[PDB]
């Protein structure tokens, strides 16, 4: 589950 | 004025007011009576009436005389002196009631004026011969012991006491030699059997409104109009008018239907209100004629009577004189008698019209039943008539100073309970049809004959219609209206006779000759064995033995019939379980409440589950209340009737008279154009004679065939809710009452409350009830009746035609320079039908009401619905028209269907010829909604320039059709010479996004006297002046099918097609617009069911060129701009609607289940799509920090810190196919967190700057969704586009 990878890159985006 | 004489009974006889008579039928045979002269020409006889009875028939016996009376009977009814002298005095304050009105006083002023003529049909025209018995009664004037003297008197009216059957009052005629002095214009003594204590009971279940409290809870008689209502037999019978004509006989030849004498027109008059409606036009001119015949005997005998051989005494002139004045006759120079028409006809209508008991009761302010054919309640004895605390001369039992004048409150059983006594069952005898069940010692249900279905047999009605009609220069039409102004009546100072009476005294009467009848009993019950489980089976089900403990509901008719604790209810499955529930001590209050109240909801269901449907009266459980009609209790009852209507609850479907119009055969008249005009004129007056007799001859059948079955049902509803109350009430006390003693203080119960309750929620669903049920009477009426009479109207309309245009052509040459004035004078006349109105053949309110309520509601103007109801379309209308759908018509369940390319690619209606004939002056609408392709990008001159027929009806090339030409609409008529008319809707075909292209829209087409119009989706579009046109045959087939040159690919999508025989107005259109956009799921953007499992692009009305993608190094939702169409063409321009991302619709659970794969509001759903050969999800972070924030698109995980759970809403109130989605905690929650939209969002930062629009969830939306009118704009709300065959970029 390479999910993690795009929470991060999620949070980022709205940051 | 009119004076009573008072007396005693004991009081001496003085041969003069108080005589021992001879009456009639007393035959000079033995035996003499003590009478009594109450006012002129009118005595009482204080004793029961034994002519033609039995002695042991005064007694209750195992049988009955007539079959429809409950029956009371008491031998020991005046068998004192004492008892005789109340009788007297009752009748004399009676009397006193009846004079205390105008109108009653000159009722009695005619009855003691309107002296039997001095014979009868086997006399000389040239003598008076009162030796008669229908003329002179003796009195016995010798005294007790001696050889007998007796001398005569003339008299009108002797009156008795009861003769076996105490309730049963009736009026006589002398009969002598098979013939009635009484029905052919002389008149005769007549007779009356009276008892004023025992009184009919009736109710008024039928009417609504009946009472602002207690109705409707029976009503006893007022015995002044009782009494009134045999006087009027008296008044007729006096005038010799009481004439036998054809008779109202019941069909008896179903163990359903009322057994019971014949009835003739004179007790329906004498009755009045609506009952003489059930006299056809044709019966009422054969009455009138017939006394006019009568008449005309009479004064010819006047004219030439000389002598009286018989009594000396009798002075010719005067009594000539007085028979002139009786009779309305006139006298000329020469002293010759004549009739003179019109004081003939005052006189007629005054005495069959004008007194009436309807009339009557209405002027005293006495209610009494609303027909001669309304249920009975059994009889009631008045407890004292003589105490002026309950009864008066002034107001009956109705006393203001008691409070009673309002609401006739004085006659509410419920409420002057002071007044009446039951009488003991005991006494009573009834006719009963024993009904034992069989199927293709039991169970044998008792059911009185007069609860049973009246049916007028066929035989009931005069064919006088076929005949022949002479029509000359100074031919005239004949209308008897059944009606006559009371308050004229009352102030006519030429009714009341001013000329003396002459002296009562004559010669002893020595000629006794005289018919008696002979009276006997029959059996009260009569044993009848059938498999039928109709109204009087489904009732009998919902009653219980008194001596059980522990009742129960249930819904199985069967079980009910078999266990005396089991009793049947047509409530809800679930009513059943809440009345059948055993709750402990604490919570009984509780469910005393809760299902006194669910019963009152029950009874009150008046919708209809389905709501797209095309009804507005419904009461849903009628069916599985009485099972009448077509099995109504088996299968949901509100779809059979969607499918067939009010014909199925009749149990029997009457065959109508509907005579051939005889042919007019016109008269000629050489040399006079001033004959032959006017023959002309009256021979088109003379066919809307024939017209008007007509109609009137279908509502006499209607009211006494079809109205009366409906009546019937309606009782049974009465009976059926009252039943369903007292069970619940039996459950309620018997399960109060197990309860400890200390348990029964600690609970607050109130029986007088819970019943007055469910009383209220009765009368409730009556009123719905009774709506209903007249609704489908008329509408039977109005559909299955009345149009068949149309089509033999139009015949002899065309056949009156040919006959008038010959005639004109064969006189020609008198007609001058007129032929052609008369010749379009004749086609324009006969070429509209004569519109139906029942005001013309009753002014009974209730029936106009009732008819004026169908003609304004708007549903019942439809004459074409098409609707899927199973694989196959089928015309729900009422009319019944023939639909073929060929094997290319695809159709499906969302009532949807497609007309293709293909030869059987068809529909073919065949319209109900009798009811579009409206054709010169157009007044009709035509609805649908349509879906119509997007054009061929490569094939679009075709589009733009080839019309195709999609729906045509054409007769003979006139009539109209809807044809599409490309992106426009086109509603044609065209007349009978070919000249065109043209309205047309056209959408455009440069827009970004289009609300017409390959969406389904909603047409309404209406026309009127001088517009055709076309609305889309409600609203107005266009109008075309069609003055300018001539008569439109609107009548062809409809034919459904592609016709042009079109594209094998071409191809149109329609549901719920309907024709009204009415211009619909702008609301009507917006409401059917309205309700047929209802859904419980919701929709995708063309307009179809949206779907689970299904692949959709995303469209946002707020942002229409706008779309999602997932952005590249990204896990957001970046907005894009819609790609335009990119080609050469200057015709046509759009937005691409497949692009961004492919989402899907998944259910969060499928639990607890369905079941099919539509998507509902408020349902819960994960919205998901496709990315790199995955399924990914839109979540929204949990904790987001501002009012908007991205949405987060990655693949499908549980994890703790995103929601995924979306509710799917739809705000909008008003049509649409837009929907928002919401999300949420979880399904539990009622916590909301935001709206799924499109926002701005600032791009950092040292690079270049700016705003940049993503897939979000914002809070600000929620603050506006509850706005009114919604905001259609607003960027929450989304469309789903799935790929369709029926648009193509
Ligand atoms: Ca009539
Ligand atoms: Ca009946
Ligand atoms: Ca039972
Ligand atoms: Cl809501
Ligand atoms: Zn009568």
């Amino acid at each position: 589950d390479m999910f993690a990878k795009l929470k991060e890159k999620f949070f980022n985006e709205i940051n | 004025p009119v004076t009573i004489n008072n007396f005693n009974y004991n009081d001496p006889i003085d041969n003069n007011n108080i005589i021992m008579m001879e009456p009639p039928f007393a035959r000079g045979t033995g035996r003499y009576y003590k009478a009594f002269k109450i006012t002129d020409r009118i005595w009482i006889i204080p004793e029961r009436y034994t002519f033609g009875y039995k002695p042991e028939d005064f007694n209750k016996s195992s049988g009955i005389f007539n079959r429809d009376v409950c029956e009371y009977y008491d031998p020991d009814y005046l068998n004192t002196n004492d008892k005789k002298n109340i009788f007297l005095q009752t009748m004399i304050k009676l009397f006193n009631r009846i004079k205390s009105k105008p109108l009653g006083e000159k009722l009695l002023e005619m009855i003691i004026n309107g002296i039997p003529y001095l014979g009868d049909r086997r006399v000389p025209l040239e003598e008076f011969n009162t030796n008669i018995a229908s003329v002179t009664v003796n009195k016995l004037i010798s005294n007790p012991g001696e050889v007998e003297r007796k001398k005569g008197i003339f008299a009108n009216l002797i009156i008795f006491g009861p003769g076996p059957v105490l309730n049963e009052n009736e009026t006589i005629d002398i009969g002598i030699q098979n013939h009635f002095a009484s029905r052919e214009g002389f008149g005769g003594i007549m007779q009356m059997k009276f008892c004023p204590e025992y009184v009919s009971v009736f109710n008024n279940v039928q009417e609504n409104k009946g009472a602002s409290i207690f109705n409707r809870r029976g009503y006893f008689s007022d015995p002044a109009l009782i009494l009134m209502h045999e006087l009027i037999h008296v008044l007729h019978g006096l005038y010799g008018i009481k004439v036998d004509d054809l008779p109202i006989v019941p069909n008896e030849k179903k163990f359903f239907m009322q057994s019971t004498d014949a009835i003739q027109a004179e007790e329906l008059y004498t009755f009045g209100g609506q009952d003489p409606s059930i006299i056809t036009p044709s019966t009422d001119k054969s009455i009138y004629d017939k006394v006019l015949q009568n008449f005309r005997g009479i004064v010819d005998r006047l004219n030439k009577v000389l002598v009286c051989i018989s009594d000396p005494n009798i002075n010719i002139n005067i009594y000539k004189n007085k028979f002139k004045d009786k009779y309305k006759f006139v006298e000329d120079s020469e002293g010759k008698y004549s009739i003179d028409v019109e004081s003939f006809d005052k006189l007629y209508k005054s005495l069959m019209f004008g007194f009436t008991e309807t009339n009557i009761a209405e002027n005293y302010k006495i209610k009494t039943r609303a027909s001669y054919f309304s249920d009975s309640l059994p009889p009631v004895k008045i407890k004292n008539l003589l105490d002026n605390e309950i009864y008066t001369i002034e107001e009956g039992f109705n006393i203001s100073d008691k409070d009673m004048e309002k609401e006739y409150r004085g006659q509410n059983k419920a409420i002057n309970k002071q007044a009446y006594e039951e009488i003991s069952k005991e006494h009573l005898a009834v006719y009963k049809i024993q009904m034992c069940k069989s199927v293709k010692p039991g169970i044998c249900i008792d059911v009185d004959n007069e609860d049973l279905f009246f049916i007028a047999d066929k035989n009931s009605f005069s064919d006088d219609l076929s005949k022949n009609e002479r029509i000359e220069y100074n031919t005239q039409s004949n209308y008897i209206e059944n009606d006559f102004p009371i308050n004229e009546l009352i102030l006519d100072t030429d009714l009341i006779s001013k000329i003396e009476l002459p002296s009562e005294n004559t010669e002893s009467l020595t000629d006794f000759n005289v018919d008696v009848p002979v009276y006997e009993k029959q059996p009260a019950i009569k044993k009848i064995f059938t498999d039928e489980n109709t109204i009087f089976q489904y009732l009998y089900s919902q009653t219980f033995p008194l001596d059980i403990r522990d009742i129960s509901l249930t819904s199985s008719f069967d079980d009910a019939l078999l266990f005396s604790n089991k009793v049947y209810s047509f409530f809800s499955m679930d009513y059943i379980k809440t009345a059948n529930k055993v709750v402990e001590a604490g919570l009984f209050a509780g469910w005393v409440k809760q299902i006194v109240n669910d019963f009152v909801i029950e009874a009150n269901k008046s919708n209809t589950m389905d709501k797209i449907a095309d009804i507005s009266l419904i009461v849903p459980y009628i069916g599985l209340a009485l099972n009448v009609g077509n099995e109504t209790a088996k299968g949901n009852f509100e779809n059979a009737f969607e499918i067939a209507g009010a014909s199925i609850l009749l149990e029997f479907i009457p065959e109508l008279l509907i005579p051939v119009v005889g042919a007019f055969l016109l008269e000629s008249y050489i040399d006079n154009k001033n004959k032959i005009i006017k023959t002309i004129d009256n021979a088109l007056t003379k066919r809307n004679e024939k017209w008007s007799d007509m109609y009137g001859l279908i509502v006499a059948q209607w009211l006494s065939t079809v109205n009366t079955q409906f009546y019937t049902i309606k009782e049974g509803m009465y009976k059926a809710l009252n039943y369903q109350a007292q069970a619940l009430e039996e459950i309620i006390k018997y399960r109060y009452n197990i309860y400890s003693e200390k348990e029964k203080s600690n609970i607050n119960i109130d029986f007088n409350d819970i019943n007055s309750k469910l009383n209220e929620g009765i009368n409730q669903a009556i009123d719905n009830i009774n709506n209903f049920i007249n609704g489908c009477s008329v509408s039977y009426l109005m559909k299955k009746m009345i149009p068949l009479a149309v089509e033999k109207l139009l015949d002899f309309d065309n056949t009156l035609k040919k006959n008038l245009l010959n005639y004109i052509d064969e006189n020609k040459l008198y007609l001058i320079g007129s032929a052609e004035y008369e010749k379009s004078k004749v086609n324009k006349y006969l070429k509209t039908i004569m519109p139906f109105d029942l005001s013309i053949y009753t002014n009974d309110t209730i029936l106009i009401e009732m008819f004026n309520k169908y003609n304004s509601e708007i549903l019942n103007n439809i004459i074409l619905n098409l609707r899927y109801k199973d694989n196959n379309l089928i015309d729900l209308s009422g009319y019944g028209a023939k639909v073929e759908v060929y094997d290319g018509v695809e159709l499906n369940d969302k009532n949807q269907f497609k007309l293709t390319s293909s030869a059987n690619s068809k529909i073919r209606v065949t319209q109900n010829q009798n009811i579009i004939f409206n054709s010169v002056f157009l007044d009709f609408s035509v609805s649908f909604w349509i879906r119509i392709p997007k054009y061929k990008n490569d094939g679009i001159q075709n589009y733009i320039h080839n019309e195709y027929t999609i729906i045509n009806c054409m007769k003979n090339n006139s009539g109209w059709k809807i044809s599409i030409r490309g992106n426009r609409i086109i509603w044609t008529l065209i007349d009978i010479n070919g000249k065109t008319k043209s309205v047309f809707f056209e959408y455009n075909i440069r827009e970004d996004i289009s609300e017409y292209i390959n969406r389904w829209f909603f047409v309404t087409i209406t026309n009127n006297l001088n517009n055709a119009k076309i609305y889309i989706n409600g609203k107005l579009e266009s109008n075309t002046d069609i003055k300018d046109i001539r008569e439109v045959i609107a009548n062809g087939e409809i034919i459904f099918k592609l016709d042009g040159d079109i594209d094998r690919t071409q191809f149109i999508w329609m549901k719920y097609f309907s024709i009204f025989n009415t211009e619909l107005s702008q609301s009507n259109i917006e409401e059917r617009y309205k309700i047929q956009s209802y859904s419980e799921y919701l929709k995708d953007f063309w307009g179809n069911p949206l779907m689970y499992n299904k692949e959709y692009y995303m469209f946002n009305a707020g942002n229409k060129n706008s779309y999602i993608k997932l952005k590249k190094d990204s896990p957001v939702g970046e907005i894009l701009t819609r790609s335009k169409y990119n080609q050469n063409s200057k015709y046509i321009n759009y937005r691409d609607l497949y692009i961004g991302e492919k989402f899907i619709i998944r259910r969060k659970s499928n639990s607890q289940s369905i079941n099919d794969d539509i998507v509902r509001k408020e349902d819960y759903i994960y919205l998901d799509f496709f990315n790199l050969n995955q399924e990914w999800r839109v979540y929204t972070y949990k904790y987001f920090k501002k009012e908007e924030e991205k949405l987060f698109l990655a693949p499908i995980s549980d994890s703790d810190e995103f929601y995924n759970t979306i509710q799917i809403k739809e705000y909008d109130e008003q049509p649409t196919y837009s929907c928002q989605l919401l999300f949420k905690k979880d399904e539990e929650s009622t916590d909301e967190i935001g709206l799924i939209g499109i926002h701005r969002f600032y791009e950092s930062g040292i690079v270049f700057e700016e705003y940049k629009d993503y897939f979000c969830i914002s809070k600000w939306y929620l603050k506006e969704v509850k706005r009114k009118p919604y905001n259609l704009k607003l960027g929450c709300n989304w469309q789903f586009i799935p790929k369709d065959e029926g648009w193509t970029e």
